[PDB]
This record gives structure tokens, sequence and C-alpha cells, in this order.
């Protein structure tokens, strides 16, 4: 809850990786102390993965930008429609939420500014013996990372 | 002199933000294809920005500015009842019957 | 203390808010019989049994008229405009899409206040109107295509702009409805699925409406654009090991929710197209799935007539009702503008609805604040 | 001080309701930043910005280098002692003396 | 609201505002008083 610990998943939601590379490949058993070790580094490597994998399923998902859209409220004065009111809230937590009106947002916004987004295949494969090495049998606690992966390779033989 | 122009500057800056009398909004919206909103990006018309700007520009009088808000005022209502009436029977009995022979 | 600590609504403040909002509508007087004609007929013949199940319940998308249809009978017209559910029948109609067939699915019109499409299962979409003045239904239209064998499934967009009508062994249909009920495309379901004789089960539009998800027998998920008149298939993932029987949307825009014949319930994210949340449900086959409007409540009902209220972010369980002394199907459908729901079956195969004094969580989380807030205005 | 905050940002949440009367709300009693006209407006900003740049040219010149500080309590002058500690607008003077104690 | 019956016109229709005086939803007092619900 204190101490080192604690010290070292603020500094992996905010930016910092090579302060946490570099603990974690001299203590390799700093896992299993908290499982929150290795979802924060999950949400570092989906962040690099995610404008590739949208290119690699070119035409399916650059319009699945548009299918994510809501329904409006229909009220019977004349048969009128409006849409949806909410209201951004800034907190602490890294996972971005929606309540019933309010949709929660991380304060920090630059915390992605010292990271690039890797290129096709070539950078994908030399980015992986330094971050997924970290995590050996621990990618299975993500299940998405696992399934996105897995769809680059699919792509990639049938072009 | 200067014990009253230190008290009169922190007064200023607790007038511009905490106690910051404000609008209450309205939404209009034009497009069809929005679905969502969020209530932060609510800007006021395009002729109320250019009123309330004359409040602080400086050379004017504070009564002469004063009067361009009772004009607009009412020139707010006489442009929601004339489509309040217009709207209101004379095309509502255009589309009463008609929607009738069009069905026979 | 810890309903006034939080001022705004929370992740962990909503979950205990709708747990106590699924607790009371369960009660005495927050539950009301609807009188139906069967309703009538069940009631002689206890006081003084031959099962008839509905087969499609509908809301129409204000959310102030509902229809239904029996098994082996007619078609019922509730309008409720602010009267909880006693204020009119309008119509019931005993031979609605002909004298010789049944009245399978329904659908009305997003468009016009007042306009269903019932179809039958020969070969023919018969359009109606449902009059207000007198207590009458008279028909509009009368739709069919060349080989057209036997149609099950309509469905409007959901902003009224096409419709669809769909065979579960030949073909699929498109309909145009602004310019008139003209066929603007047809699509071959060997062309959809590649790989054996399937059977369509469900199907669903999106909330911009312009893709389709359509689920099989052998359980692939086939999604396929409608542009203007294109229909073209653009993914075909292999979600369950079974039939999926049925398919929602998130009303927030942000997932959809697949059922199966296993005990499996996925709630797949619309961005990335992934598995996003299970929900682990070992009991039986789910049967029917809904949502409600602000996306938070859940509701599985399964084979061994059972039924549970999930929450969506999290997959946490609310509540558990066991209704196991009858033999229904039992339907469970939210109201599309209110936070109530009328699930059916309450002796044989009934419907009951399930009110409160506050429509929506919102506006009774906003009530809870208000009276503790008293207290501690006391103290 | 603290019902005049209370009681501004209350009667407008009363007037959202009404007004676009889809959607409730329930918001914090906070500072609102600057409230629609004054967020976005460059004529409003570009002649503030040049008052606080010619206060400054007062406090950098070897004229006026001998003056009191921004935050101070006066202790010999009773009248203002008076009223510096009095005024419901400011609330900077009544901090300072509850830090204090 | 109260205006004049030429500047009723500005705006409105002389074929709607021949209407309205005979079917008693304006009325006088020249100014021409209307109560009516636009919210």
């Amino acid at each position: 809850l204190f101490g080192k610990i604690k010290l070292l998943e603020r500094l992996l939601i905010h930016g910092c990786v090579i302060p946490v590379i570099h603990v974690l490949k001299q203590y390799p058993k700093v896992l299993y102390v908290s499982e929150s070790l290795s979802r924060y580094l999950g949400r570092v490597f989906e962040y690099l993965l995610n404008p590739l994998y949208t290119s690699m399923t070119s035409s399916g998902e650059s319009k699945d930008m548009a299918t994510a859209l809501m329904i409006t409220r229909i009220d019977n004065g004349i048969l009128a429609h409006k849409p949806r009111l909410i209201h951004k809230y800034k907190t602490h937590e890294p996972f971005e939420s929606l309540e019933l009106n309010s949709s929660y947002v991380f304060y920090y916004s630059e915390w992605n500014s010292n990271l690039t987004p890797f290129a096709s295949v070539n950078d994908l494969f030399e980015n992986s013996h330094i971050y997924l090495s970290i995590i050996g049998p621990y990618l299975g606690r993500i299940p998405t990372l696992l399934s996105k992966i897995s769809r680059i390779g699919v792509a990639d033989i049938q072009k | 002199t200067f014990e009253h122009l230190n008290r009169d500057t922190l007064r200023y800056i607790n007038l511009l933000k905490r106690l910051s009398v404000d609008l209450a909004k309205q939404v209009e919206v034009s497009d069809p294809s929005v679905t969502v909103y969020e209530m932060d990006k609510w800007v006021p018309s395009e002729k109320l920005q250019g009123i309330l700007e004359q409040y602080c520009a400086p050379d004017t009088d504070i009564r002469g500015v004063d009067a361009q808000i009772k004009n607009y005022l009412d020139q707010i209502k006489m442009a929601r009842a004339k489509f309040g009436l217009e709207n209101k029977y004379s095309l509502k009995e255009r589309l009463s019957t008609l929607t009738k022979e069009l069905n026979h | 203390v810890d309903i006034l600590n939080q001022k705004t609504i929370t992740s962990e403040v909503a979950a205990s808010v709708t747990s106590k909002y699924l607790q009371s509508t369960f009660s005495k007087g927050n539950t009301s019989h609807i009188e139906d004609k069967r309703f009538i007929h069940v009631s002689s013949r206890s006081h003084s049994i031959t099962p008839n199940e509905i087969l499609s319940l509908k809301f129409h998308v204000s959310g102030s008229s509902m229809a239904y249809s029996r098994m082996d009978g007619s078609l019922t017209v509730w309008f409720i405009k602010d009267a909880s559910f006693d204020k009119s029948v309008e119509v019931y109609i005993p031979d609605c899409c002909g004298s010789d067939k049944l009245a399978t699915d329904l659908s009305w019109n997003p468009t016009s206040l007042n306009q269903i499409a019932v179809v039958s299962n020969s070969s023919e979409i018969s359009l109606l109107l449902i009059n207000e003045k007198s207590l009458t239904a008279s028909k509009l239209r009368t739709l069919s295509l060349g080989s057209k064998t036997k149609v099950n499934t309509c469905l409007y967009d959901p902003l009224g702009n096409w419709l669809l009508a769909a065979t579960k062994s030949e073909k699929i249909y498109l309909f145009d409805v602004k310019k008139d009920h003209s066929s603007v495309c047809s699509l071959n379901i060997s062309d959809i699925s590649q790989e054996d004789n399937d059977v369509v089960y469900s199907l669903a539009w999106s909330n911009g409406g312009s893709h389709i998800f359509i689920g099989f027998k052998s359980g692939y998920l086939a999604i396929l654009k409608a542009k203007h008149g294109i229909l073209e298939v653009c993914t075909k993932i292999k979600a369950h090991t079974g039939p999926i029987t049925e398919i929602k949307m998130d009303p927030w825009g942000r997932n959809f929710i697949t059922g199966s014949i296993d005990g499996n319930c996925y709630v797949w994210n619309m961005k990335s197209l992934c598995c996003e949340l299970i929900i682990n449900d070992l009991n039986s086959a789910v049967t029917t799935l809904d949502v409600c409007h602000l996306g938070k409540i859940l509701g599985i009902c399964t084979e061994d007539e059972m039924v549970y209220f999930y929450d969506l972010n999290s997959g946490n369980l609310l509540h558990s009702k066991s209704l196991a002394n009858y033999k229904t199907d039992p339907v469970l459908k939210f109201y599309p503008d209110k936070s109530w729901y009328i699930m059916s079956g309450k002796n044989d195969t009934l419907s009951n609805h399930f009110v409160k004094n506050e429509k929506n969580l919102i506006t009774y989380w906003k009530d809870m604040f208000d009276n503790t807030m008293i207290e501690k205005r006391r103290k | 001080f603290y019902s005049k905050i209370k009681m501004n940002n209350r009667t407008r949440y009363s007037l959202e309701e009404a007004l676009n009367t889809e959607y409730y709300a329930n918001y914090d009693v906070m500072t609102p930043k600057l409230p629609v006209y004054m967020k976005h407006s460059n004529a409003m900003k570009m002649d503030r910005n040049e008052f606080w740049a010619n206060l400054q040219n007062i406090k950098e010149s070897d004229d006026y280098t001998l003056r009191p500080t921004i935050m101070d309590i006066s202790l010999s002058n009773t009248t203002c002692l008076y009223k510096q500690l009095t005024q419901e607008d400011d609330d900077y003077y009544r901090k300072q003396f509850i830090l204090q104690l | 609201l109260v205006v004049t019956r030429a500047e009723w016109e500005k705006e409105l229709g002389t074929d709607l505002v021949k209407f309205l005086i005979e079917k008693n939803y304006l009325k006088l007092v020249e100014r021409y008083r209307i109560y009516d619900d636009f919210s």
C-alpha cells in the first residue's frame, strides 16, 4: 500500500518506463507482490500496439470509428430527437469510465509524450524482447492483449 | 496608499473566478449526427458575445450598453412568437388533412 | 455518512443504489398485473391448462405503446400516455396477419407515430395502421418479392430508414423506406456463411444504422455493411460453440452483448471488436437478454427458470429471483425511456410490470441524498 | 462569504433542470474557472494582461522600492485593521488569523 | 407581448393576422396583446 511498491506503479501509470524496466530486470520476482504491476504495464504496451492493429485490419477498423455512437432520446411532444447530456470530471484513476451521467478521465493528459507507437512488423519483433520478457507468463492476465497480437499474425500471413 | 492598492487587487482576483456569476445554458443543436453532448463547450450566441464584450472594452458609458440588452431581450421573443404561432396551427392543420388524404 | 461523502455518482455509490432499486421493485405495492384477455380467461379457470406463449414483445421508441403477439391468435396493442398500465387497450386483432398462419415478429416505425409491420410465415409483409379514435386496425400495403420462400424476422432501422426481412434458409431482403417500400438488394445466406447449412437465429441493427449483426447455428457471427444499397460482408468471427441466441447493444454505444446455448455470455467492445468482460454463468442456456437505458443493469434469464441482474462495467451480481414453479419461457423487457421493466409470467403465461414512484436511478439517488441531508441538518 | 457562493450556483443548477429538461444535475460547489464568456475571448484577455503588465512596471522601477508586502496585516492603524477583516469580498485576511491560531 | 398591427406584419404574414383577430386570440389595448405558451 505504501513505500517502494506503490512508488513503482505510479511511475508506470504516468510515463516512466526506463526506471521500471531497470528494476524488474534486476529483481524479476518483484512480481508476486502486486497484481497491478502487470495491468499497468499492459496499458503502456497496448498504446504502442494500437495504431498498428487498426491499419492491419485496414478497411474494417477505420470505419469502426463511425460505428461507435449512441441512440438519441425521443420524447413525444412533436416526436423530436434530442442528444444525451454528460459532463467531464478529471480523476486520479488511470482507466477511463462512464457512470449514469458522468464520465471520468485521467487528469494528466500528457502521459504518453515520451512514447512512440511503433511501425509495422519489424518494430514489433524488436520491442517485444524488452516489454514482453518482463511479464513472461503474465500476459495471460491481460486477455485482450493476447487477442490483439494473434490477429496481427493472421493478417500478416494472408497479405 | 499601498495598503489600499494591495487590498483592492485581491478583491479583483477574488471576483474573476471565485464568485463569478455566469449564464444558464439552453442547448441548441442543428446537425443530426452528434448524439453526445458534453456541457463544457457550450458557448453563447454571436449577438450576445458582441454585447457582453463591450462592458470591459475601454472608453464606454455603462448605461449606453445596458440599453442594448433591452433591445436584445425583446428581439428574442419577437422571434419566438413568430415561429411559435406560424408553427402552432397554420402548419399543423396543413399536415393534418394532407396525411389523411395521402393514406386514402 | 457514506452517502453524503461523494457528491457526484462514483463507481461504488452507483452499485449500492442500484441494488436497493431492484430490491424495492419486487415489493407488494410496486407490482400490478396486466388486465389482459388471458388474465381474464385464467382467473375464471383458477377460481372455479392450455399454454399459449408470447412470440414477440416490442416497445415503441417513444415509450408510449406496447404490442405483443400470442402463439395461437391475436395481436394486442396497449397505449400508455402516462398512466402506468391501467389506461387503455386500444386494439386487439384476432385475425391479424391473415386467418391461416401465425404472427411471428413485429416492428414499430420510428418515423411514423403509429404503424406496425407484422410478418407472417408465408411470403408477405403486411404493414398496418392502428387507429387512434376508434379501436380498429386497417392495412396500408402488402409487400412481396420473387423467389420468396418464408420470412421470419423483420427489423426497422433505429433511424427509420430501412427494413430488413430475412429467411433462415434462403435469402435476406432490404426495403427502402424513404422513397417507396421497394427492394434494393438481396443476399444469399450461403455467401454469408460458407461453412455448412446454417440457420439464422437472431439479428440486430447497430445504433447508427449502418451495420447488421447476424448470429448463426454453428456459432459464427457475421457483420455486414448497409451503405446505401450494397450489402457486403465486413468480418466473420467465431464467437461461441453453439447457436447464438440473442444479440443486444449498449445504449451509450460502447459495447455489445451476445448469448448462446452453452452457459456463456460475452461483452464485446465495438472499437477493437475483441471480448472485454465474461460473465461466469455456468448454470444453463441463456434464453432472453436485455440491458437498461442508462446501460448499467443486465438481465439474464436462463433455462433453469431463474433471472439474474448484473453490472455492465463490472461483472458483479446485484440480485437474483428464482421462478421455478411456472411453465413459462419468461421474457424480461425494460422500458426505453424510464427505468422500469415488464417481466412476463405470473401464473401461466402472463405479464406483470414492476414500478416505483421515481423514474430513473438518478432521480432515486437524488431523493435518497436529500432525505439523508435533512438528518445531518437536524443534528 | 460562503453563503453567497452557495446560493449563486444553486439557483442556476435549478435552472438547467427546467430549460433543457432532459437532464438532472448535482455538481459540486466549486470554482467555475472562467464563466462561459471569459473562457474564450481574446478581447478580454489582451486588455487584462496589459493591466498586470503595467502594475509590474511600478513594482520593478527604482522609485517605489520601499513598500509593504501584498499579504500584510496592519497593526498600528486601528481603522485599516477593521477594514481588512470585515469586508466579505477578499477573505485572505481572515485565513491568516486562522492559520496563526 | 405588445406591438401594433403594422409592427406585426414585418415578421408575420398579412394573411395570418387577418385570421388571428377574427378567431379571437389577439386582443387590443394600438397595442396588440397576446397570451401564449412558448418555451
